[PDB]
RNA sequence: UUUACUUAUUCAAUGAAGCGGAGCUGGAAUUCAUUUUCCACGUUCUAGCAUUCAAGGUCCCAUUCGGGGCUGAUCCGGGUU
């Protein structure tokens, strides 16, 4: 492995030389979705404890 | 040489703050002699006595009160509400043949880290110009009355432990509430608590045990 | 007389563990800071079966709360647990199947597994394939949780004592006869040589205690004192009962 | 301010990285620190004997400050000045031929266990100071009780080292002074009565004085939860 | 003749990380006049991401090309459990 180029061995992509990118597609969509669902389920708490 | 009667000390039993006349009776226990006493070692005792002789009523002579040992201060130990059992001639008298009986189970807790369980047995009656000496229910009657009794007691016993629990059971608010509610169609008489006993207390702490004294 | 099998196996050599290929042992996440306080967002790696057992193991990896680190710890088998199940661990984590926390910090009747007389033991009782434990008593005075084992034991432990909800994945394992003693040979392939077994009435007097007689028999009552000598130990060690079994042992 | 925008970070149980905490309390300890600290700690666990209970029990700082304020000018002849003692009776006993008595007898602070012990038996000492040190407790236990039955002064101080540092040694344990100065004679008298009502007569009550029986802050605050929250609220 | 605390003796466990108490906030019995007290203390839709004195808040820098604590995350006391 250690005797090749980056642009020949692995790729110039995100986690190209670790997982597979297919199981990594179901990741960005699962990760970025609950990061916005986390701010959506974060500000709701900022008002549930403001009225009292 | 034995003679163990000279080693048995006499203890006086008091009553709660929700009941009248604190002075009940004089019984015996165990005075310290051949090494052994009666204080912070066991305290696994209760009290079985009718609140009729511990109040002053004859037309209302039923409902046995169950208590528990608390703390002793110089030969004057108090007690707290930890039960309320009944006699067999009370249940065997209300239950006759040709009529309908009901069993309703419910669990209610407080805010002082206390736990207790209550019950409620319901019965039936007649109407104006009745001919038949019989008639049963139809199932679509028993289901409704069961979930109604549980509702009112689970939201009137939480907070200030057995202090508020007894503040509605003795003055009979539950008996006249369920009686007039379903009275719009089919009434039903009696319906009491019957057997009710507590079993889980917080721990010790003289601070919380003083908020309920007299 | 000579020496007998079990007495020889006492010294050790090959009567060891047939591991090597095996993934690991049975030790969860010892109770610490957040474990006796709150909880954690647990993540199960997979349910790979151990190379030499009956019921598989849930290799639950924990997200290290001291820097970006992920060490894979180990639990037992839990009836119905998928890959990627958020199995949370914490005294403040709700009572869910597969999830774990204190027995006194949960209700009576609750069936847990991998129970331990001490919180953080990473593994003690209720760990065998297909069996369970049931909490039949809760005395909050001096953290005491009275739980019941498979034969009928009243071992009252701590309220902070570690116990995970669920039964061990592997029920009905012995509810099915193997027929072929060959797969019985296949099971011991990664266990030990505690099989095959023989009759002492077959060996010679020197070979074993039952030994001798060109007519075949034990000689002296099979019944032996529950604490016999390290040479006369082979038979019925304390059989107050013997014939129609009632599972009674110490006192039932 | 121009581009200084922050965001919150949780640390509260089961989540987030726990940074630089003060591990000072729960840190890995070796066998050497293990016994020396729990040594003086096992010494507060059980009751201190009638003989001891006086070790940890001592004199006040200010009074002992003077018991060293004048004891510094009482430093014996070091290697260089002791060699200067031999050059004064060599340029006198030869150049003027002296009869031994050329250099005046010593007027400094006394040093020596066995000897300062023999000083109280012959009570030839003017003052005596004792130390609450020494590894073998049963080795120097007779210093206070002898001073008492012979009437010689004894003020247990924190510093057996200064006893020997301003004496050319390292340790000494007994700082006596059977002499005085043609001006520091006031120091002798003042201290003889000050140290008198300090421990001499104190022993009349400390006659059957017992100590120890104390636990750590752990068994002390939870000891005030069972036995204290028993009656007192 | 009886049970208590622990320091000897002794178990189990970790790469001695969460101890005793109390307290900052809030909630939960409500006050015999005011703090007369009990519980929690960022993580529960989902095979994800978590790491460089954390960033911020604040001051000395002799101003700089870069740096330091305190709190953040309570503090007191050394008895890892």
């Amino acid at each position: 492995y250690a005797t090749v180029s980056k642009t020949h061995k692995t790729v110039s992509r995100a986690y190209g030389g670790s997982r597979c990118a297919n199981c990594v597609k179901e990741r960005i969509i699962r990760a970025f979705l609950i990061e916005e669902q986390k701010i959506v389920k974060k500000v709701v708490k900022e008002q549930t404890e403001a009225a009292k | 040489v034995v003679d163990p009667f000279t080693r048995k000390e006499w203890f006086d039993i008091k009553a709660p703050s929700t009941f009248e006349n604190r002075n009940v009776g004089k019984t015996l226990v165990n005075k310290s002699t051949g090494l052994k006493s009666a204080s912070d070692a066991l305290k696994g005792r209760v009290v079985e006595v009718c609140l009729a002789d511990l109040q002053g009523s004859e037309d209302h002579s039923f409902r046995k009160i169950k208590l528990r040992v608390d703390e002793v201060q110089g030969k004057n130990l108090l007690t707290n509400f930890h039960g309320m059992d009944f006699t067999t001639d009370k249940l065997r008298s209300m239950v006759r043949k040709w009529q309908t009986l009901i069993e309703a189970n419910v669990t209610v807790k407080t805010s002082d880290d206390y736990v207790l369980r209550i019950f409620a047995i319901a019965f039936t009656r007649k109407q104006a110009n009745q001919v038949k000496r019989h008639s049963y229910a139809q199932s679509s009657h028993i289901r409704a009355i069961r979930k109604v009794i549980s509702e009112i007691l689970t939201k009137e016993v939480q907070g200030s432990t057995l202090a508020q629990l007894t503040s509605k059971l003795i003055p009979e608010v539950i008996n006249k509430e369920i009686e007039n509610a379903t009275k719009d169609i089919f009434p039903l008489q009696n319906i009491h608590v019957r057997k009710v006993k507590l079993l889980k207390q917080p721990k010790f702490d003289v601070g919380a045990l003083m908020a309920l004294h007299g | 007389g000579r020496v007998i099998r079990n007495q020889r196996k006492g010294a050790g050599s090959i009567f060891t563990s047939h591991t090597r290929l095996r993934q690991g042992a049975a030790k969860l996440r010892t109770l610490d800071y957040a474990e006796r306080h709150g909880y954690i967002r647990g993540i199960v790696k997979q349910i790979v079966h151990d190379s030499g057992r009956g019921a598989p193991l849930a290799k639950v990896v924990f997200r290290d709360p001291y820097k970006y680190r992920l060490r894979e710890e180990i639990f037992i088998a839990n009836e119905g647990v998928h890959t990627g199940q958020f199995i949370y661990a914490g005294k403040k984590a709700s009572l869910n199947v597969g999830n774990v926390l204190p027995l006194g910090s949960v209700p009576e009747g609750t069936i847990v597994s991998n129970v331990e007389e001490k919180p953080g033991d990473r593994g003690a009782l209720a760990r065998a394939s297909g069996n369970y434990v049931i909490i039949i008593g809760h005395n909050p005075d001096e953290n005491k949780t009275r739980v019941r084992l498979p034969s009928g034991a009243k071992k009252v432990i701590s309220s902070d004592a570690r116990g995970v909800i669920g039964v061990i994945a592997g029920g009905g394992r012995v509810d099915k006869p193997l027929l072929k003693a060959g797969r019985a040979f296949h099971k011991y392939r990664l266990k030990r040589n505690s099989w095959p077994k023989t009759r002492g009435v077959a060996m010679n007097p020197v070979d074993h205690p039952h030994g001798g007689g060109n007519h075949q028999h034990i000689g002296k009552a099979s019944t032996i004192s529950r604490g016999a000598v390290s040479g006369q130990k082979a038979g019925l060690i304390a059989a107050r009962r013997t014939g129609l079994l009632r599972g009674s042992q110490k006192t039932q | 301010n121009p581009l200084t925008h922050s965001t919150p970070k949780n640390f509260g149980i089961g989540q987030a990285v726990q940074p630089k905490r003060n591990l000072s309390r729960y840190v890995k300890w070796p066998e050497y620190v293990r016994v020396q600290r729990q040594k003086k700690i096992l010494s507060i666990r059980l009751k201190v004997p009638p003989t001891i209970a006086q070790f940890q029990y001592t004199l006040d700082r200010n009074t002992a400050a003077e018991t060293f304020k004048l004891f510094n000018k009482y430093r014996p002849e070091t290697a260089a000045e002791k060699k200067e003692r031999l050059t004064k009776e060599a340029a006198a006993v030869a150049e003027g031929k002296s009869k031994q008595d050329a250099s005046p007898k010593p007027y400094a602070v006394k040093y020596g266990l066995n000897h300062v012990v023999a000083l109280i038996e012959n009570k030839k000492a003017k003052l005596v100071l004792i130390a609450n040190d020494v590894d073998p407790i049963e080795l120097v236990v007779f210093l206070p009780a002898l001073c008492k039955k012979m009437g010689v002064p004894y003020a247990i101080v924190k510093g057996k080292a200064r006893l020997g540092t301003l004496v050319n040694q390292k340790t000494s344990a007994v700082a006596a002074l059977t002499e005085v100065r043609a001006e520091d004679e006031a120091a002798l008298a003042k201290l003889v009565s000050t140290i008198d009502a300090n421990f001499a007569d104190k022993y009349d009550e400390v006659k059957k004085h017992w100590g120890g029986g104390i636990l750590g802050n752990k068994a002390q605050a939870k000891m005030d939860k069972r036995a204290k929250n028993s009656d007192s609220a």
